[PDB]
């Protein structure tokens, strides 16, 4: 049921640093408990990950730096609800 | 000795508890424009950049909302959140990161009204579409810029986000500001346009100068004062309300639509944004396309506060099946259905207090809204084989009248057959809850309401309008 | 329009 996404105007993607938003009903704790999950599951597959910021307030998740290779892996996580690859605003 | 575009935001007629909140560059905050007015929260989410020229746009913009000589709405109080470097660049997580601190501010020392200013846009985000809306559900309201590439502004964020207002940009001559393959969105995801080219505000070069600048974000800047303003003036508005307002008091068909793609023009609003001077609001919503296949439905719906009193449908081919109002998670939904190349669904939203409003779905001397007191209010149309006031009239075809129990309300019906295209307008006073073809010697493709005109295009056709006051 | 949002305007 989770998905991923990604901006299509492909020279403003931004990869490596990913936004996982979880479901409407996931609390703080919660969202923290996730995100170190993945960075637990993560260093057993040697790779490094750094959480930058856990959301709360308007929607629940947090934003990770990490390898795109693990988005399985983050998909599979319990109360993910989609993950969107990070991209680049412009002033207008 | 006053700047073309404060004139053309001022009416014909004419004669602070509100904050504004501003992302996006550094800002010189001790600028005599806005100097005092732009607390300068120091947050701060920008990406490394790969001086005057860091603040040069944030100046600029809030010099708009609230510039003492030059600003739209003086006396506005502005804070600011940097989320665009000094190129100008910023991350769609650096937004969300700054949206949700002014969420966590507000429910940490609140306040009157909120108005952020998203003077920003990359591509269509669902996570930052999803932020807006979160924000815009808890009681903010969001303006922000169409976009600068001359593109459907629904490809792009937070330009396509539910429950923001967006704003393209216009020039001194009242047309799409367009610049080689560069210049203003357009698209059913644009709600108005303002005064966006050769806009004159506070110079980041000094604490006195001056510039001139232009962009989507400067036709954003009006409308955040024009809405600053309209929330001190009746601080209780909804979203809704204030966007109804919003659109009633702008300047309507000053726009050269020839300026935009052929295509576009229906799906983009012929308005251009103007303070209030010193009623029955409704507005046309435009569906996102459904597709090619016969069985193809698309979806026009009106805010939660907002009542759905007509419903219709546009196909560019002609191969049309109708259109239909059903109730969907509680609220009445506007759905068109293709034959077939593709069907819009165009709802007519409006804010109606003290009025109940049903759907009755029944064959066409009868009257679908019998109950006494009951005012029709739209009229729509759908068949499965492609082959007197509160009454529709149709051909083989099931109808679906709206019908509201309405004190106020007065409802009068105006139709006019004669061609490609053909008008029937309200009077001056009232507003145009319903549009509706009448079939005949010619195939009908499509009926839609432009503010007040009723618009059904034919390859005899009669133009039905329902056309409402109050008293 | 300027390079922050140099050609000219009107
Ligand atoms: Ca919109």
């Amino acid at each position: 049921t989770a998905t991923f996404h990604r901006c299509a105007k492909d020279p403003w993607r931004l990869p490596g640093t990913y936004v996982v938003v979880l479901k409407e009903e996931t609390h703080l704790s919660q969202s923290e408990r996730t995100a170190r999950r993945l960075q637990a599951q993560a260093a057993r597959r040697g790779y490094l990950t750094k959480i930058l910021h856990v959301f709360h307030g308007l929607l629940p998740g947090f934003l990770v730096k990490m390898s795109g290779d693990l988005l399985e892996l983050a998909l599979k996580l319990p109360h993910v609800d989609y993950i969107e690859e990070d991209s680049s605003v412009f002033a207008q | 000795s006053i700047p073309w575009n404060l004139e053309r935001i001022t009416p014909p007629r004419y004669r602070s508890l509100v904050e504004v909140y501003l992302l996006d560059t550094s800002i010189q905050s001790d600028h005599r424009e806005i100097e005092g007015r732009v607390m300068v929260t120091d947050f701060e989410n920008v990406p490394e950049e790969d001086a005057s020229k860091c603040d040069s746009h944030g100046t600029h913009l809030a010099g708009v909302v609230s510039g003492r000589d030059a600003g739209v709405a003086k006396g506005a109080s502005m804070r600011s959140l940097r989320v665009l470097n000094c190129q100008g660049k910023g991350t769609v997580s650096g937004t969300l990161i700054g949206l949700e601190f002014i969420r966590k501010s507000q429910l940490v020392q609140p306040v009157g009204p909120l108005v952020v200013l998203l003077p920003l846009a990359g591509g269509y985000s669902r996570v930052l579409n999803a932020a807006c809306q979160r924000l815009a559900r808890a009681g903010v309201v969001l303006v922000t810029a169409a976009g600068n590439f001359r593109d459907d502004a629904c490809l792009y964020s937070p330009a396509s986000a539910p429950e923001v207002i967006t704003v393209g940009a216009t020039n001194a001559q009242d047309q799409p500001v367009t610049l080689g393959t560069l210049g203003t969105n357009f698209g059913r995801c644009v709600d108005l346009f303002a005064p966006g080219e050769d806009i004159i505000g506070a110079s980041s070069d000094c604490s006195t100068c001056f510039v001139s600048q232009s962009g989507t974000s400067q036709a954003a800047a009006h409308v955040a004062g024009i809405a600053a303003m309209m929330l001190s003036a009746e601080p209780e508005l909804t979203l809704a309300e204030l966007r109804q307002r919003l659109i009633h008091f702008s300047a309507k068909d000053v726009i050269n639509e020839a300026w935009f793609p052929e295509d576009q023009r229906v799906l983009t609003p012929n308005l251009v944004a103007a303070l209030p001077p010193s009623q029955l609001f409704c507005r046309t919503v435009w569906s996102a396309h459904s597709g090619p296949t016969r069985m193809a439905t698309a979806i026009a719906r009106c805010a939660p506060d907002e009542e759905l009193l007509s419903c219709s449908s546009f196909s560019r081919s002609g191969k049309r099946r109708g259109e239909r109002m059903e109730a969907q998670g509680g609220k009445l939904v506007c759905r068109a259905h293709n034959a077939g190349e593709g069907v819009y669904a165009i709802a007519r939203c409006c804010l109606l207090p003290q009025a109940n409003c049903s759907v009755h779905t029944a064959p066409p001397t009868r009257v679908h809204c019998h109950q006494q007191g009951h005012v029709l209010t739209g009229c729509s149309s759908h068949w499965e084989v492609e082959d007197q006031p509160n009454q529709c009239v149709g051909h083989e075809a099931s109808i679906h009248a709206s019908c509201c129990h309405a004190p106020g309300l007065e409802c009068k019906v105006k139709e006019h057959g004669i061609q490609e295209q053909v008008t029937v307008a309200c009077e001056e006073g009232w507003t145009l809850t319903g549009c509706s073809a009448l079939p005949g010697t010619s195939h009908v493709l499509g009926a839609y309401a432009v503010d007040n005109t009723c618009v059904v295009r034919s390859r005899a056709v009669t133009a039905v309008a329902i056309c409402c006051r109050s008293r | 329009f300027v390079s922050t949002t140099d050609r000219p305007c009107g």
